[PDB]
RNA sequence: UGAAAAUUCUAAGGCGCGCGAGAGAAUCCACGUUAAGGAACUCUGCAAAAUACGUACGUAACUUCGGGAUAAGUACGACCU
RNA sequence: GGACGCUGUCUCAACGUGGAGCUCGGUGAAAUUGAAGUAUCGGUGAAGAUGCCGAUUACUUGUGGUUAGACGGAAAGACCC
RNA sequence: GACGGAAGGGUUUGGCACCUCGAUGUCGGCUCAUCGCAUCCUAGGGCUGGAGCAGGUCCUAAGGGUAUGGCUGUUCGCCAUUUAAAGCGGUACGCGAGCUGGGUUCAGAACGUCGUGAGACAGUUUGGUCCCUAUCUGCCACAAGCGUUGGAUAUUUGAGAGGAGCUAUCUUUAGUACGAGAGGACCGAGAUGGACGAACCUCUAGUGUGCCAGUUAUCCUGCCAAGGGUAAGUGCUGGGUAGCUACGUUCGGAAAGGAUAACCGCUGAAAGCAUCUAAGUGGGAAGCCUUCCUCAAGAUGAGAUAUCCUUUAAGGGUCCUGGAAGAAUACCAGGUUGAUAGGUUAGAAGUGUAAGUAUAGCAAUAUAUUAAGCUGACUAAUACUAAUUACCCGUAUCUUUGGCCA
């Protein structure tokens, strides 16, 4: 499956050439090399692995540094990540972003906005009690089970909790733009991630 | 520097027009029907500029029949054909909310500025 | 009426969509004959 | 989740961050060195800083605006005379907060806040 | 047992072994094979 | 943003002043109605002697509302006050005439009809 | 609200060793004194920090 | 200031509530603000919101002719000359 | 009971403010308490099982949340006799 | 399907008085669900006195969904609009150490009836405190210690587990099949919505007690001018970046494969026939298992692997400056070899024309100076300031066997 580490730079609008308004999200794509390669009969499966923007050389350890000593001109990379049963490829070599020229859709997978310790309503759209007529309940869960059958608190009951902080990979995001000069991809829609966090973009499924 | 803002000025395409808060302006602009474009018209006194970047906005408010009508309109947009300054006025806001609690010939009008001689 | 689409495919082909058969599995499949790609739900092939 | 940066608030409404600010200022201009806790001189140094660069250049509206938040004259006068222009050269950094330790008895971080020069006398 | 061909023999025997520590040290000492190979020639297994 | 009690301006000549929604049509939990949507109104105040009494109810579609809502070209329109007009069993407009502006999704909304009767059209 | 019956003194125990427990702070030699005082603070003994007066140490 | 001992500010004078300091998760409690809708919530317009003064205009049914009544409803209030 | 006006009462909640809650330092309780290296389900049983049978699940130990249970604590049931 | 007969369910009204009176808090409502299928709708069928359409009856099937208001404390029931459809039950007639007190079930008062009366009445009306800081178990989350057999640093296969499984309208096929006509398709596609779920801040919208302008009252800056505090926890108004939120935007509910329920078979018996079944061999659904998403080797069954280190090395932790992370945590970024934070410069931007001076007017005030002044939660640079010439943890034990090398 094609993929590539970008970053999500933020997001913008642009406008159709009828004047239709299209509100894209931009990704940037620092240079993405294979550095190694998996295989079925030694590994015991099919996958290269991918890696991005660079280390800072007082900053790697020697595990990583030894990880590249066969590579030619290739720094140790920070975000690698691998993409299964992919071929046409091998190591040393180098993804452009225009991989992408020929789709229509892609997914996009990254690590979702952290929330915090989030209540119940938050967290789980629950309505809460009314806010006037004497009531002294008004954000709580209410009941959580049963009288005495069961006697216990279901394993999976929703309370309250950290929210959010979780990969997440959305679906069919439609390809608008593409640009290679300044390595840029502009699909229509939301990505998961804060601005600067780093994202996986992958060949559609569907 | 910004690769967004890069990517904005690589698709303005459609320089924005003079005008200013509070003038009365005519703003004429394309409109399609399916398949068939047509040009409409809309004069009324501008009474906000907008957000940062490409998504700058502009809102007119005009009075049609005794309703009362805003409409927001993108700068940047192609379908702006024309911007035409009929009268241009003095105001003191930076938003002009309240024509929306003005009511009558008060509803409707600016206090224009006079260019000394 | 926002007029009736004329139902094409992405390819400029119309898309005719016939019934396959293979071993007891009958198929209903999407089909164009300017390109002859097949699938099954019109979906892919705008 | 938090918004609302730039600020610690000092653990106190508005008006009294506001009042605490002006004063610790007032009184870190006149002492050219105080000691407080390590949030406290946080901070005040930057505001301090910023009304170091404002006073670089000295002027009547310059002084007047320096007067909406300075409220001692004679300080005013000071910070408008002897401190700044021997700063009118660094681009930034005028004052320096360096930790002290954990205070007795209720454990604050204690530091303490001065100039990197000292003014004219 | 097309998704684990091992996991009817070893359930089976789970359940006839006593209970408690020693019987889940009993499974401990057992290898299940589905084929008809096994990697543990280094012991000179007795066949029966 | 039309909900139930809403009250709303009837636009037409049938002689009704002043609606009230009562239900928002097409929908189990549907709660709001845009312009170019079917809603079933009650009539709160009529012209006297009109054909329209007071206290029926009839369908009557959305032809201005106050809160904006988003077109494909970026553009927002927002009237000055929520208004209707009341419909026969066609779904086409049961008056001859209409009073004010409306807005154009009703040009997709499929009510040619009323667009053409309108004043203008925004 | 209330405990139903008293823990056993592994509990309690447990509980009052784990939370009670206070960490020693980092400490690093006065490049003065030689006196070991915390990381990153003034040094409490001569007043000395990188090199540079900052108290006056008396009683 | 005002009709006033109201409201607010302030002089003299008396004090800064006899555990504090960092971080501000959820949540509890007391409040502030709001698009569209305006009692559809709810046992109940509960609670809030809103009305409020001064000077004028204008005030029904009913009535023991006293009232109802500040009925309702409407206008004005800065600064300078 | 109904009408008018007004509103976050409600669809529908979100944000902000103040006192607690959170961490650290000092001071420092209460009711309850046969103990406890106290898991769950299906059954049985003074007839609703943390303690029994069978079976299943589970590395050890805390902290911040929420009360489903321990027929919770508090009041030798106020109702019945 | 008359008159009868044989059983289940343990929900209605009861029997019985077995648990409970040193207290098992009783009816509804709100919030939160879960389970059974005797299935309201969507799915797959059989038969009809089933023409089509619309049904009726019956079988299989619980994955999802199954409405808002007027009246009543009301469960229930009725009524008005809807929807493809507005299901039936269990769970202390689910859920008060979660909320509500309308009713029931205290002491007030009045009415109806009975009693000579005191009073009584599942007769009526009104008023009439809802306590408790969670010890354990259970559950929602984050860590500490430890193991995974040399010790660590990264990339991952996957048992297992969770989330996800909804539906209409309209236009074509087709006004064709069918039908006297009216009326009107089966099957298979396309487009537009509703409910619901997640991400996100481009637009729309709210907040914005940072900030700016206007303004009341009083005090202060000696005073004019120009400013500042106080009018709880913004004096009151008019706007507002960043962050956050939905009232916003975007996307998702597929398709396909394997085994199958009801049903329908093929080839053929027992029983020369017949028969879906007895040997075989098949089709077949919102159902099951893969597939989509999230977590996952504490899965002790503790995986696979790429690199580093070989008596304290590799590597990790503490400290400090901080974040896209956040209750203390942890992770992540960075630590003079550095733009991590602050300061500063500049910009995207808010306020919308400052102070001073000058002109005109008796003055209020206006104009010029002036897209001014001021504020810059963000962005891009800049070692000016602060992260120190630093302190603790940390590697093939041993036995047996096989293979290679000698
Ligand atoms: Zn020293």
């Amino acid at each position: 499956m094609l993929g590539l580490i970008g970053k999500k730079v933020g997001m913008t609008q642009i406008f159709q050439k009828n004047g239709i308004v299209v509100p894209v999200t931009v990704i940037e794509f620092q240079p993405n090399y294979i550095i190694g390669k998996k295989t079925v009969d030694r590994d015991g499966y099919s996958a290269l692995i991918a890696g991005s923007v660079d280390l800072k050389s007082s900053k790697v350890s020697k595990p990583i540094k030894g990880q590249y000593k066969s590579l030619k001109d290739i720094e140790p990379k920070r975000y690698v990540i691998e993409l299964k049963g992919l071929d046409g490829y091998d190591a040393g070599d180098e993804i452009k972003v225009d991989v992408f020229k020929s789709v229509k859709y892609v997914d996009v997978t990254g690590t979702t906005k952290g929330k915090g310790f989030q209540g119940a309503m938050k967290r789980h759209n629950f309505s809460g009690g009314p806010s006037s007529h004497g009531s002294k309940f008004h954000r709580h869960l209410g009941g959580t089970g049963q009288a005495t059958t069961p006697a216990r608190t279901f394993k999976g009951t929703k309370m309250a909790g950290r929210m959010a902080g979780n990969q997440q990979t959305i679906q069919n995001l439609e390809v608008v733009l593409i640009d290679e000069e300044k390595r840029a991809l502009l699909v229509k829609g939301a990505v998961p991630g804060a601005k600067g966090s780093f994202v996986v973009v992958k060949k559609s499924k569907k | 520097m910004d690769l967004i803002r890069k990517i904005e000025a690589q698709n303005k395409k459609n320089e924005a027009f003079v005008f200013n808060v509070g003038d009365t302006v005519r703003v004429v602009y394309k409109i399609i029907e399916g398949s068939n474009e047509r040009l409409q018209s809309f004069e009324g006194i501008v009474i906000s500029f907008q957000n940062k970047g490409i998504g700058k906005t502009f809102l007119i408010r005009k009075i049609s029949s005794g309703i009362g009508v805003e409409k927001i309109f993108p700068v940047y947009s192609p379908i702006i054909e024309k911007v035409e300054v009929l009268r241009r006025g003095k105001v003191r806001r930076a938003k002009l909310y309240y024509m929306r609690n003005r009511i009558g010939k008060a509803a409707m009008k600016i206090k224009e500025r006079l260019t000394i001689k | 009426r926002v007029g009736s689409k004329e139902l094409i495919s992405r390819w400029g082909g119309k898309i005719i969509m016939k019934s396959k058969f293979e071993n007891g599995k009958i198929k209903h499949y999407a089909e164009c004959q300017t390109s002859k790609n097949t699938a099954r739900k019109p979906r892919d092939l705008f | 989740m938090k918004t609302k940066l730039g600020f610690n608030r000092l653990s106190r409404k508005s008006s009294h961050r506001r009042a605490l600010l002006k004063n610790m200022v007032i009184s870190f201009f006149k002492h050219e060195k105080i000691s407080s806790t390590k949030t406290k001189l946080f901070e005040v140094k930057r505001f301090a800083e910023r009304l170091i660069t404002r006073a670089k250049v000295d002027t009547v509206h310059n002084r007047r605006e320096l007067s909406k938040f300075i409220h001692d004259k004679h300080i005013l006068n000071k910070l408008f005379t002897k401190i700044s222009p021997v700063f009118r050269q660094r681009s930034g950094g005028y004052t320096r907060m360096i930790k002290l330790g954990k205070r007795y008895g209720d454990a604050a971080e204690m530091a303490i806040l001065e100039l990197v020069e000292k003014p004219l006398k | 047992s097309e998704r684990k061909p091992c996991a009817p023999l070893e359930i089976a025997i789970k359940g006839m072994l006593p209970k408690g520590p020693l019987g889940r040290n009993l499974f401990r000492n057992l290898k299940v094979f589905s084929g008809s190979e096994h990697t543990l020639k280094a012991q000179n297994p007795i066949k029966l | 943003m039309i909900q139930m009690q809403t009250y709303l301006t009837i636009a037409d000549n049938t002689g009704g002043k002043v609606a009230q929604c009562i239900k928002v049509l097409g929908g189990s939990k549907r709660r709001y109605a845009k312009i170019g949507d079917i809603i079933t109104i009650v009539v709160k105040q009529a012209i006297p002697n009109s054909s329209v009494k007071k206290g029926d109810v009839y369908k009557a579609v959305i032809v201005r509302t106050s809160k904006e809502v988003r077109r494909k070209n970026g553009t927002y329109v927002r009237f000055d006050d929520n208004a209707c007009v009341i419909l026969d069993a066609n779904l086409s407009p049961r008056g001859k005439r209409v009073f004010g502006p409306v807005a154009r999704e009703l040009r997709d909304a499929n009510f040619m009809k009323v667009v053409s009767l309108a004043s203008e059209v925004i | 609200a209330v405990p139903k019956f008293k823990p056993s003194k592994s509990r309690s125990r447990t509980r009052r060793s784990i939370n009670m427990r206070k960490k020693i702070p980092q400490f690093q030699e006065c490049s003065n004194c030689g006196n070991l005082g915390v990381r990153h603070r003034i040094c409490l003994k001569c007043g000395y920090y990188r090199n540079n007066q900052y108290l006056e140490i008396g009683l």
